[PDB]
């Protein structure tokens, strides 16, 4: 019954470092490399590098050598992983895995992934902005806000068919940004006006924000 | 006509009986005076089949040493699991000497001699023993001392290459010797001496050994990126101490590149150390040993062979770097057992 | 590696999926259900380990590895990855066919007065109503696509319960201005679907 599990993960600010620990049970930790496996969201695997923990045998990919450091405790049978130095990018779940009896690949055994979310260091308001239609699909947009998440309604409401909240992305400045969207009949525009009710509570920002051609 | 298999071993040696260095005490009760006739039959026109890697002379070895070395070596200080050990740490002569292994009745040692043979695969030229050759139960790190040489070609040998978690063995047609040094009247403080020329010319010509097996892409030489200073540092035991030796500067990229003449080709010093407090390689654990003794202390060893890691990983590039290797001597006993395996017959 | 995104295959049907560029070096697979860590279901080309049943098989006679599954079933909707030593493929996110595939509702909105006045520029590609939530979105200007400023996330379900999506990108206005025609091309399993606003 091997088992083995992750207890490090978290929300961390821009830059900074992170420390991840691996403990296992089931073998002498002695025996078998640990690995170091990071997941994208949405995106596919990327190995880091691995630990001997007899002495301290580490190896690091290219692309990650000079910032993270692997490290080790034989008596609490835990391996640490700390990544100094993280961008936007590095946003993820990460792993550590090893592999059958005798050698390291391939990984049979993954502990459990722990979440990374890599952060801006402000709390920061949201700007709106209108997204005008052309049947005839309208919306508004928020730009560059911190944290999440944060509410949007339309006419106060009022009007629910047509609307849809598209996930948040985090940009390359870390900033948070999302649009909602709404349908509605070419006929009723310059009827009926539109507005978008924004509230970034953590930032106390409550607006409404029209919708005109 | 024999099938592959493995047994109990016992040793030869030469040692005298009334020396008081610790390999003589311990060889001249666990091995037995050496051959004077030995003899080598070579098998005609038989092809063999070798593993290096899964051989279990390298195991029963590595148990001989660490029975040698616990009781031999007495630290003043143990540290195991939840476990400490106090025990008087007199000073003691320390040499390494050859030893050889031989099999009882019913069982063989077949003996590849290809000179290109690479630890596994097929074997034309084989012969058969009863015992193997001299073999100094020395133990080091990123290199490997007072070993013996390749005949023909540098010769790099691997359970898998292409997997980068596998450590490397290379094996040198021409020794380099280094000669370190603590010199009489900080006592732990010293340093190695090695001939630049050599060195870098053998290791352009490992280079391009490198580079005929991986697609002739840039190979990169760097130091270790991490661990205890057994590994980060080269370690070995000379007249009963323990020293650390950083070999940051015999893996300089530039001396092999075409940078003309430079500041290289001259006699390189590194720096060393010698600790009390060690992490021994028998088992998980710490040792504290006495402080160094008085006097000049000196050993001059001829580097033989070199251990490394790939970093690997995505490399989709121009180049493949490699680092020092060292850690598990199962693969340092390796190193000189890849020629022999053991075999039934009945 | 060489390996496709996403693949469909009606339940109780055969489906096989291949990744190339193993450079010749033994191949393993694994199953990976989005949000938990990944489990391996064969190893060594041809052998599987327990756990898992016999509608599983693979074979590796060289540059390509192929994966076959038959007899699809609701578990089977997951992405699957091929290994070989620290090299993983790009995944493939193999989905049921409940729900009729739908053609991708595509929207783009100019970036607003507003944000022009605010030195800034943002132009929004909206897909909606499609199905699967497998699109590849790229983003061209004049002739050529481009890849600063573009950020994409992946789809979800809407009121209507099939797929919608959104992607942005975060240039100056005056290069917006300076350009003449701006698109967002998004691909719905290989059915193309562009659309392109000028200043
Ligand atoms: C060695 O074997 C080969 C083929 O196996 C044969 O042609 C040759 O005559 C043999 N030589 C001797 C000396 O037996
Ligand atoms: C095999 O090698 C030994 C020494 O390495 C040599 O004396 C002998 O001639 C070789 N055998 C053949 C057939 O070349
Ligand atoms: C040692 O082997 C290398 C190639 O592996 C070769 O270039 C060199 O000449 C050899 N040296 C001797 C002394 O045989
Ligand atoms: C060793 O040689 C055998 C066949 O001679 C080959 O299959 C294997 O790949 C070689 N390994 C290395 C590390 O050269
Ligand atoms: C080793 O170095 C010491 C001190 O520099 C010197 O006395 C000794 O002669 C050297 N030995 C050799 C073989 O170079
Ligand atoms: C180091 O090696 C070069 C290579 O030929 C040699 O000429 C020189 O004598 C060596 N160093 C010393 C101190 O002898
Ligand atoms: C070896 O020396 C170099 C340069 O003096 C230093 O950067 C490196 O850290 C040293 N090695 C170790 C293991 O400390
Ligand atoms: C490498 O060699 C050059 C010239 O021989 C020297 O200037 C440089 O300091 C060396 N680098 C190291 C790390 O020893
Ligand atoms: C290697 O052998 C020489 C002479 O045989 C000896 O002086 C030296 O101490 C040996 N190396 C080690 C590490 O003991
Ligand atoms: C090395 O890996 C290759 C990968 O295809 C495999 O075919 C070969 O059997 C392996 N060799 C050893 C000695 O494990
Ligand atoms: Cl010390
Ligand atoms: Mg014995
Ligand atoms: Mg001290």
């Amino acid at each position: 019954h091997v088992q083995l599990v992750q207890s490090g993960g978290g929300v961390k600010k821009i830059g900074a470092a992170v420390r991840i620990s691996c403990e296992v049970s089931g073998y002498n930790f002695m025996d078998q490399f640990i690995n170091w496996v990071r997941q994208a969201p949405g995106q596919g695997l990327e190995w880091m590098g691995w630990m001997n923990p007899i002495y301290g045998q580490v190896n690091y990919s290219w692309r990650f050598q000079g910032r993270v450091t692997m490290t080790r405790d034989m008596y609490t049978d835990t391996a640490f992983m700390e990544l100094r130095g993280l961008r936007v990018d590095d946003t993820a779940v990460y792993y550590c895995a090893r592999g059958p009896s005798g050698e390291n690949y391939p990984f049979h055994y993954w502990g459990q992934g722990v979440r990374v979310v890599v952060s801006s260091p402000s709390t920061k308001g949201p700007s709106v902005f209108p997204l005008a239609p052309s049947t005839a699909a309208l919306g508004c947009l928020v730009k560059d806000y911190f944290p999440e998440p944060v509410t949007v309604s339309w006419n106060s409401g009022a009007l629910t068919s047509g609307v849809h909240t598209f996930p948040a992305v985090l940009q390359s400045s870390g900033l948070y940004s999302l649009s909602s969207v709404v349908t509605v009949p070419s006929s009723s525009l310059g009827t009926q006006t539109y507005i978008c009710n924004v509230n970034h509570k953590p930032s106390n920002t409550k607006v409404d924000k029209r919708v005109e051609p | 006509v024999w099938k592959d298999a493995d047994t109990t071993l016992f040793c030869a040696s030469d040692a005298k009986a009334h020396e008081t260095e610790v390999h003589n005490v311990w060889a001249t009760h666990a091995c037995v005076p050496t051959d004077p006739n030995p003899q080598e039959i070579h098998l005609e026109n038989v092809t063999e089949n070798f593993n290096m890697w899964k051989n279990n002379m390298v195991e029963q070895m590595q148990e001989d040493v660490i029975s040698l070395w616990d009781q031999s070596l007495q630290p003043c200080v143990k540290l195991t699991g939840g476990s400490v050990i106090k025990q008087a740490c007199p000073k003691i002569s320390f040499d390494p000497i050859p030893i050889h292994y031989c099999t009882p009745a019913g069982y063989v040692i077949l003996k590849c001699n290809d000179k290109n043979f690479n630890g596994t695969g097929p074997c034309k030229n084989v012969s058969s023993v009863q015992c193997t050759h001299g073999i100094k139960p020395v133990v080091s790190t990123q290199l490997l001392l007072n070993g013996s040489l390749a005949e023909e070609e540098i010769i790099i040998r691997s359970e898998n290459l292409t997997n980068n978690a596998k450590t490397i063995i290379v094996h040198l047609n021409k020794s380099v010797e280094i000669n370190c040094t603590r010199p009489s009247n900080d006592i732990r403080k010293a340093y190695c001496e090695i001939n630049g020329t050599k060195w870098n010319k053998v290791l352009k010509q490992v280079t391009e050994k490198l580079k005929e097996h991986f697609n002739n892409k840039t190979i990169i030489f760097q130091p270790p990126s991490g661990g205890d200073l057994e590994i980060t540092m080269h370690s070995f035991n000379c007249r009963g101490e323990f020293f650390y030796c950083n070999t940051t500067q015999l893996f300089n990229n530039t001396c092999i590149g075409n940078e003309t003449m430079k500041g290289c080709n001259g006699t390189i010093t590194l720096p060393c150390k010698i600790k009390q407090i060690i992490n021994m390689w028998q088992g998980t654990g710490q040792a504290m040993y006495a402080p160094p003794i008085d006097g000049k202390i000196n050993c001059v060893s001829n580097i033989t062979g070199i251990l490394l890691t790939r970093d690997g990983g995505a490399n989709n590039t121009s180049n493949e770097t490699f680092r020092p290797g060292g850690g598990n001597i199962k693969d340092n006993w390796r190193s000189e057992l890849y020629k022999y395996k053991v075999v039934q017959i009945e | 590696l060489t390996q496709p995104a996403s693949m469909s295959a009606s339940p109780g049907q055969s489906v096989t999926i291949s990744c190339s560029g193993t450079r010749h070096i033994i191949s393993a697979w694994f199953q990976q259900y989005p949000g938990k860590p990944p489990k391996l279901i064969i190893f060594d080309d041809d052998k599987r380990p327990s756990g898992v049943p016999s509608r599983f098989s693979a074979s590796r006679p060289g540059d390509t590895a192929s994966l076959t599954i038959s007899n699809v079933q609701p578990e089977d909707e997951a992405t699957y990855i091929c290994n070989t030593y620290e090299f993983f493929g790009g995944g493939t996110k193999l989905t049921v066919l409940s729900q009729p595939k739908a053609a991708p509702s595509v929207t783009l909105f100019p970036p607003s007065s507003e944000e022009l006045q605010a030195n800034k520029a943002t132009l929004v590609c909206l897909v909606s109503d499609f199905y699967p939530g497998a699109v590849t979105v790229a983003w061209k200007a004049d002739g050529s696509p481009v890849k600063v400023g573009v950020e994409t996330t992946k789809p979800s379900k809407q009121s209507n319960n099939k797929y919608a999506a959104s992607s942005y990108l975060s240039l100056t206005p005056e290069q917006w201005k300076s350009h003449r025609s701006y698109s967002c091309r998004v691909t719905h399993e290989g059915s193309t679907v562009e659309k392109t606003v000028a200043p």
